[PDB]
């Protein structure tokens, strides 16, 4: 790890590495930093498909929650990636961090109309 | 280890690169040991190349021990090494600081020294040292860091006792490569007072004519020469400065007054209070300065009066002449602005009449202890006259005459008839002191309306004869003083109408709420008394019981009617003689039993019954009774010779009755005996008292019967439960004590124990090795709760139990006619706690003798010597210093015993004399010859040659438990008992000044105290060594005085009252810490205080920031700090309490005595304040406003310890926050601007829009409005959603991608992630981070950024900060936040930035936390935790220098708050002070 606290496959998760990330994958699949950050929640804050699918199929927690109580869907809300929003939901929304917001609230904030719609129905 | 090589590197220092490979020091202490440090330092100084500087700091990280090695580096003043060591860490440690002043330097190397940190004490230390050279740098620094105050532009100069002062001291005082080499090793690794009070400045004549800062104090304002040694004050200086005006030059010795001082251009409040001016002080003429307020011209040579005033000044206002040598008869005195003079310990007879008849605003003359017999004409404006100790036969009919009289004191007076109301003509009567005067009459009922406003009358020492209930009328009244009368012995029912006092002081004369209440209770329904109590008394089995049947186990109560009296047959076995002294009640008639078949064995077998009723009622008549007569009756030939009353008690009549025909005899004496019995001369047979008592006790004696037999002790509910009567909370008490006194129910706390013949034969049902035993209780469930502590406290079974040089131990006497009833039952039951580990002790039934080593042993015995009648304990104890506390104890709990239970002994033969026993090579000595015998500290026999000590005789008498360090020297102290030595009154004495082997030590003198009081004092005085303790140098026996240190800047009843313009924000907390670190220390030695007020709390130093500003004063309540029900433990916080809200307030709840006095006390029952700030108008000041309310709660078990608001007293926090104010719920902002305004709607607050500046506002579409999607603005600048700007729209520089960010400190900014400045001058990319932390980080938006020598970058929803060099534009580092957090819900997010030019840069999380850093050495400071949920936006307000903070309370809340701009260097502050003040406790024992 570090001296902070992380793994590579986090650097290589937020920096859209895919080949990195695979090849690594072939560690820990929810591994948790210092931070609480998985790499789920990187790959939901830098949008990079491949990468959110295969640790979702690979067994990263679908509502694991940091030290801020973020979700990747969170994350994905937040930061206008709506594809990695659905693609967590139909691995499985009320939940709410301690400041206590949906995702529905961070698109709200944000201006994220149409992750606004998708959280919804 | 190889000295060759230093060697080597010694002539290395000049030599070329060859001294690198020396490299080989690394690859491998003691190396620093001979000489590594100079080599290594011409090293880097050698012209400094960067590649052989960095091999040899590698080497030198090695070193990093530290502090010797910076104490080799310190020998050689050097400021590199000074900087380096300092920078590195290792400066106040061994000192140094002293050594290098001592040494020739330079001024950079003792600066450091200072502000790197130095104890007050040794800098104090070294500036005495460097006085004596000729100097003018060094100590010029050094008064820098040890005796300025920029905070409150004023330089003190106090207690460090300098030679001389000369101008160029005082300079400065009136307003780098070291840091690269320790930064690149860890990696590798106008004034307005000046204060001259204690300097013994000879003269002052230095800076007088012109100097360096002779203009920069001509417009000082404030000077200070007091306990000075000046004379003949220069006229230059006078002249030189033209601002001052509260110069106070006192205690110096002066020969004639100067009289061109006061040819100051405008000074007020010239104070010379012992200056010695010559016989005439008429100021010179011609000269008329309209500025001086208060002339202290006192304690002179002053014959005359100073005849000046009239015609120079105008605005006397206090002109005062207090103790002078004033003997004529005064000038008429034409002053026509004279609002206060005293003319006290003069020697006056008397006054013309228009000596006073000129001012027409003379509002508080006074004269004390003066020959004075008329009183010639004051005018109508007097409101407090003090003409107390004074030659007055009447009152002088002047005094009678003025309209507005509101406190007159007349006391030590001899008059005869006080005029009545109808002539004082004045309905605003205050207080009215008549002490020590002959007064007999108080005639009121002529016109009594007229008094009632009075409030403390005082009457004590007069030889009155009764008190009028006409006195009755008056209304205000607070405390009546009636003791020491001696001739009433009587009380008025009216008195019950006079609820507002508090206090009345019956001594020797014959409280507060109860007896006012009863005398209510009386007034409302008064019924004649009529109950008593007849004890009789037998001897081992005898006719006892069939006396009471004509007319055993424990004590047998019956009720007998005739007035009704109760016989309680005591026991005759000697097994229960143990608890019998608990019933043998003052107010009593004792029968007794002869059982004359035994003839003359018999009665004076008996005779220690009678030695018993003495010692316990001696006031109580005996009826003797014989019970035997049926089958020698010479006994009375002994009862009539040596039973009388000669030492036994009053004995008033015996009888010879059979078992009849006698019995009738028997009754009618007993009738008669009870009837007139006359208590003190107050036929305690008929006494009045409240109806409701009578009722009360019926109500018991019928709830007797309904009540469960088992287990008749009610609870103290159920006392309430049987009230119809009309009793209230405090009629109970006293009630319950009243029926207890008359034998009817028991109470000592909740239950009440009905039927006492069922508790007093059940609580001695125990009585029916030896002696001990463990839990056995039988027969009667949940009793044992209150069992045990009602059995064992008042009888292991104490009773029934088991039945040497001579000049190195001490041996006592306390020989009596007979040991007392219940003497040893409970001698040994309280000497179970004294010690200096559990001793051993084999306890007889009348011994002790514990010890803990053959160096402490203690043995009570019981002695019994040849040829000696009477019978005595006899206590032995070695001569020991330890042997010595020892003995002084056990002898106080002795006395202390005796005086508490028997005080018929101890009365005055006297029955008990205390045998002290000594032997020159033993020889008895009285105690009271040997106090007697205190003239001397040698003890000598007629014989002259041979001595002893006092002390190892009589180490109780002397002062030897005590340290010998604690030992008075007659010829050092001077203590003499004058009106103004004295410093101020409290508890048991007083306090004076006095010169002690010192400059003015102060001494305790004791008022009618003894050494047993003095015992106690003294011994918890001593042993307790504390910063905040007020420590004792010296103990005195001749006055019995005690010497204690100086409050030098006095105490804070005297600080708030006179100057509240000198306590700082960080003076009060300074004084509110230290006051609760005593606290602390004294409940931490489980004592408590009880006494907290300003009167006691003393000042050292008006220095903030120095190591001893308060202390708290004696300690063993007040009206206006007051318990909550302990004088109305956790008592003591309460009472801080109030002492932090006076502090806080600054004079509020005190100067509130002479408006309201009682309104001090009666709106503190429970729980009830005004709000401080809204009350008084002073400072807001919160995070204390809400200790005060969370500490003071009305549940003590709520209230927290005294460490807990020690802790929470100690935090930056409270001393730099100054306002918290809140906004209304579910209200969101999320911007201010520079009164405060916020964030389509708009608020503005007084102490949808995106952001606002100063008057610009903006939402979310970026309106370009008008007025008087942006996203960010400066001020005229503007950026939008996508990269824009403006420079209004004057220019458009599109960079765009949103600009976020605008700051300046050439601007600096942000867009998207991208940093700009500026015309776009440096578009610096700042995504490339990725190698360090997450991608994301690195790629998101900027937030804002500060402009400093780097560049600080701030992204949003990110919890690291990162740093760009603003020159090499490059990635200077990142500093991680959630690293700070851990280590201390957290978020981390970093929210906003801001930059202090102190190198401190606040960094505010997304959670509630405020991370503090500094920029010179990249350290936190530290975490403002507990603070709020959220932090939006924080900016620099200049209201004061503060920032402010906005947050979230999420429901939502958001709240405001402001900090002091100096956080950071106050929490370096406070951590220096609380570490030297631990360190000062640590060293104090
Ligand atoms: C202004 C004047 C007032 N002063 C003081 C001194 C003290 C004081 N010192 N030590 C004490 C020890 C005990 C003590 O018990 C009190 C609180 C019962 C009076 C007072 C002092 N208490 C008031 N004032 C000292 C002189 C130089 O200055
Ligand atoms: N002969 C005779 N015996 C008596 C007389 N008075 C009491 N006694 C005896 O004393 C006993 C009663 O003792 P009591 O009064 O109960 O004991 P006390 O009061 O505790 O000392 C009886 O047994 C009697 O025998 C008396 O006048 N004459």
């Amino acid at each position: 790890t570090d001296e902070a606290g992380v793994t590579p496959l986090h650097l290589a998760a937020d920096s859209g590495h895919l080949e990195i990330v695979e090849v690594l994958l072939k560690a820990d699949v929810n591994a948790w930093d210092h931070y609480g950050f998985t790499p789920l929640h990187l790959a939901a804050h830098v949008g990079h498909l491949e990468i959110v699918e295969v640790l979702l199929k690979a067994g990263a927690d679908v509502n694991a929650q940091d030290h801020a109580g973020w979700t990747p869907l969170h994350l994905a809300a937040l930061y206008g990636h709506l594809e990695i929003v659905e693609v967590l939901l139909k691995h499985g929304v009320n939940a709410q961090d301690m400041w206590g917001e949906t995702p529905f609230d961070l698109a709200i904030d944000n201006g994220n109309e149409d992750i606004a719609e998708v959280l919804q129905k | 280890l190889a000295k060759i090589l230093v060697s080597s590197l010694y002539r290395f220092k000049d030599v070329a690169e060859i001294q690198t490979k020396g490299q080989t020091i690394l690859a491998i202490k003691l190396l620093v040991h001979h000489s590594f440090d100079l080599v290594i330092f011409h090293q880097m100084s050698s012209n400094i190349d960067q590649q052989f500087l960095n091999l040899c700091c590698k080497c030198f990280a090695k070193v990093a021990l530290k502090n010797v090695m910076l104490e080799r580096a310190c020998d050689q003043n050097n400021s590199i090494m000074v900087e380096c060591l300092l920078l590195l860490g290792a400066a106040n440690q061994a000192s140094l600081i002293c050594q290098v002043c001592e040494k020739e330097s330079s001024p950079k190397l003792v600066e450091l020294l200072l502000n790197s940190g130095s104890r007050e004490q040794d800098v104090r230390k070294a500036l005495t040292i460097s006085i004596g050279k000729g100097d003018s740098q060094i100590i010029s620094l050094l008064l820098r860091r040890l005796a300025l105050d920029v905070a409150n532009n004023s330089i003190c100069l106090g207690g460090f006792c300098i030679g001389k002062v000369e101008p160029s001291w005082l300079g400065p005082l009136f307003p780098n490569i070291a840091s690269t080499l320790a930064r690149m090793v860890i990696r590798y690794q106008y004034i307005t007072s000046l204060d001259l009070s204690a300097n013994e400045l000879r003269d002052i004549d230095a800076l007088s004519q012109k100097c360096c800062i002779s203009v920069h104090l001509e417009h000082l304002e404030k000077l200070e020469l007091h306990q000075n040694a000046l004379t003949s004050f220069p006229q230059q200086l006078c002249e030189t400065l033209k601002s001052l005006t509260h110069l106070d030059l006192h205690s110096n010795k002066f020969t004639s007054f100067p009289s061109y001082l006061l040819k100051m251009s405008c000074i007020a409040n010239l104070d010379v209070s012992r200056n010695d001016i010559g016989p005439s002080v008429v100021l010179d003429p011609t000269v008329k300065c309209p500025t001086l307020k208060q002339f202290n011209l006192s304690y002179n040579q002053l014959s005359f009066v100073p005849e000046n005033l009239t015609d120079v000044v105008e605005k006397l206002e206090q002109l005062i002449l207090e103790g002078n040598k004033i003997s004529g008869i005064c000038s008429p005195l034409r002053l026509k602005e004279l609002k206060i003079l005293n003319l006290s310990k003069n020697h006056i007879s008397s006054l013309s009449e228009n000596f006073l008849e000129a001012c027409p605003k003379v509002e508080s003359f006074s004269a004390r202890m003066n020959f004075l017999a008329a009183m010639p004409f004051l005018p109508p404006s007097m409101t407090i006259l003090k003409l107390s100790q004074n030659k007055f036969s009447c009152i002088p009919e002047a005094i009678l005459n003025l309209p507005h009289l509101r406190s007159l004191d007349m006391s030590s007076n001899d008059i005869q008839y006080l005029p009545g109301p109808a002539h004082w003509k004045s309905l605003n009567l205050r207080e009215l002191l008549f002490s020590h005067n002959q007064i007999s009459i108080l005639d009121l009922s002529e016109k009594a309306y007229l008094w009632s406003r009075v409030e403390k009358l005082h009457l004590s020492h007069n030889k009155l004869k009764e008190i009028p209930p006409e006195i009755g009328c008056l209304e205000n009244l607070t405390s009546l003083d009636v003791s020491y009368n001696l001739e009433l012995r009587s009380f008025p029912n009216e008195m019950g109408k006079l609820s507002k006092i508090w206090d009345l002081p019956l001594d020797e004369l014959h409280k507060a709420k109860d007896i006012i209440r009863f005398l209510q209770q009386r007034l409302k329904k008064a019924v004649p008394y009529n109950r008593m109590k007849l004890m009789i008394v037998g001897n081992t089995g005898s006719g006892k019981t069939t006396l009471l049947q004509q007319l055993t186990v424990g004590i047998d109560v019956k009720d007998w009617p005739i007035l009704v009296l109760n016989v309680w047959d005591f026991a005759g076995r000697e097994e229960f003689y143990s608890t019998h002294p608990h019933f043998m009640t003052q107010r009593a008639l004792y029968l007794a039993v002869y059982d004359l078949s035994k003839g003359q064995a018999e009665v004076d077998a008996m005779k220690p019954w009678l030695f018993n009723i003495k010692a316990r009622a001696s006031s109580s008549p005996v009826i003797l009774v014989g019970t035997h007569l049926d089958v020698k009756a010479c006994m009375s030939k002994i009862t009539k010779e040596l039973l009388n009353k000669r030492g036994f008690p009053a004995i008033r009549d015996y009888h010879f009755v059979n078992a009849s025909d006698a019995l009738a005899k028997l009754r009618k004496t007993i009738i008669n005996e009870s009837l007139n019995f006359k208590i003190r001369d107050q036929l305690v047979v008929g006494q009045l008292i409240p109806d409701c008592y009578v009722e009360l006790e019926k109500i018991i004696l019928s709830e007797r019967k309904n009540v469960p037999i088992e287990f008749p002790v009610i609870d103290r509910k159920r006392l309430l439960q049987l009230v119809q009567l009309q009793l209230d909370e405090n009629e109970l008490p006293h009630a319950v004590h009243f029926l207890n006194e008359s034998g009817v129910l028991l109470h000592f706390s909740d239950l009440y124990f009905v039927e006492p013949k069922w508790l007093c034969k059940i609580m001695a049902q125990i009585l029916t090795p030896k002696g001990i035993i463990s839990r056995r209780d039988v027969e009667k469930k949940n009793y044992m709760s209150q069992y045990f502590k009602l059995l064992e406290k008042f009888q292991l079974v104490p009773s029934s139990l088991s039945d040497c040089e001579n000049s190195e131990i001490i041996i006592r006497l306390y020989e009596m006619p007979y040991f007392p009833m219940g003497f040893w039952s409970r001698l040994i039951n309280r000497l179970l706690e004294i010690s200096p580990l559990r001793p051993n002790r084999m306890y007889w039934r009348q011994g002790i003798y514990l010890n803990w080593s053959p160096e402490a042993y203690c043995l009570v015995g019981s002695e019994v010597l040849d040829n000696h009648p009477e019978s005595f304990l006899k206590i032995t104890v070695p001569s020991c210093r330890k042997g010595c506390i020892l003995l002084g104890q056990v002898v106080d709990h002795i006395d202390s015993l005796m005086e508490e239970w028997f005080p018929g002994l101890l009365e005055i033969e006297t029955l008990l004399k205390k045998w002290a026993l000594y032997s020159f090579n033993k020889i008895l000595l009285d105690d009271l010859m040997k106090k007697a015998e205190e003239g001397d500290l040698l003890v000598n026999p007629d014989q002259p040659r041979l001595t002893i000590p006092i002390s190892q005789i009589a180490p109780d008498l002397i002062l030897a438990d005590l340290p010998r360090n604690i030992m008075l020297n007659n010829d050092e102290l001077e203590f003499e008992q004058a009106p103004e030595f004295l410093l101020g009154d409290g508890s048991f004495g007083s306090v004076y000044r006095a010169a002690y082997e010192g400059e003015e030590v102060a001494v305790k003198i004791f008022n009618h105290t003894s050494l047993r009081l003095l015992r106690q004092e003294l011994v918890v005085l001593c042993h307790l060594h504390h910063p905040s303790l007020i420590s004792l140098l010296a103990a005195g026996i001749r006055p019995r005085m005690l010497v204690m240190e100086l409050a030098s800047k006095g105490s804070l009843d005297r600080l708030l009252q006179q100057d509240k313009a000198s306590l700082t924000r960080t003076l009060q907390h300074r004084i509110a810490l230290h006051v609760a670190d005593g606290l602390r220390y004294l409940h931490s030695a489980m004592i408590i205080y009880r006494d907290l007020k300003p009167h006691n709390v003393l000042l050292f130093t008006l220095y903030p920031n120095a190591a001893i500003i308060a202390k708290i004063a004696d300690y063993g309540g007040t009206p206006g700090f007051r318990a909550p029900e302990v004088a109305r433990q956790q008592a003591d916080v309460y009472s801080f309490g109030l002492l932090l809200y006076d502090i806080l307030t600054t004079g509020g709840r005190i100067v509130e005595g002479l408006k309201f006095p009682n309104e001090f006390d009666e709106l503190e029952i429970q729980g009830k304040l005004p709000d401080p700030v809204k009350e008084y108008g002073c400072a807001p000041w919160p995070m204390v406003e809400k200790l005060i309310k969370q500490c003071l709660k009305e549940n003590p078990q709520e209230r927290p310890t005294s460490a807990q608001v020690f802790d929470i007293l100690n935090s930056a926090e409270l001393v730099c926050l100054t306002r918290r104010i809140l906004l209304p719920k579910n209200v969101i902002v999320e911007c201010m601007v520079a009164s405060i305004w916020l964030g389509g709607q708009l608020s503005f607050l007084d102490l949808r829009i995106l952001c606002l500046a100063l008057i610009v506002s903006g939402t979310q579409s970026g309106t370009l409005l008008v007025i008087n999607s942006v996203t960010c603005l400066y001020c005229l600048l503007v950026g939008t959603a996508d990269g824009k700007l403006a420079i209004f729209p004057l220019k458009i520089l599109n960079i765009g991608t949103p600009l976020m960010c605008l700051s300046e400190s050439v601007m600096w900014g942000g867009c998207g992630t991208k940093i700009f400045s500026f015309t776009i001058q440096k578009l610096i990319e700042t995504r490339t981070s990725q190698l360090f932390s997450y991608a994301a980080f690195s790629d998101s938006n900027i937030i804002t950024v500060v402009v400093d020598t780097a560049l600080y970058i701030a992204k949003q929803n990110s919890p690291v900060v990162e740093v760009w060099d603003k020159k090499t534009e490059k990635l200077c580092g990142l500093i991680d936040c959630v690293h700070f957090l851990r280590e201390v819900s957290y978020s981390g997010r970093v929210k906003t930035l801001c930059l202090q030019k102190n190198t401190a840069l606040w960094i505010g999380t997304g959670g509630g936390h405020i991370l503090l850093l500094d920029l010179s050495t990249r350290r936190l400071i530290r975490v403002i935790y507990n603070f709020c949920n959220s932090v939006r936006v924080m900016m620099t307000a200049q209201l004061k220098n503060v920032m402010l903070v906005l947050g979230y309370n999420r429901e939502i809340q958001s709240c405001l708050t402001v900090w002091d701009i100096n956080l950071p260097h106050e929490v370096q502050n406070l951590e220096k002070h609380i570490e030297v003040r631990k360190e000062l406790a640590e060293k104090m024992r």
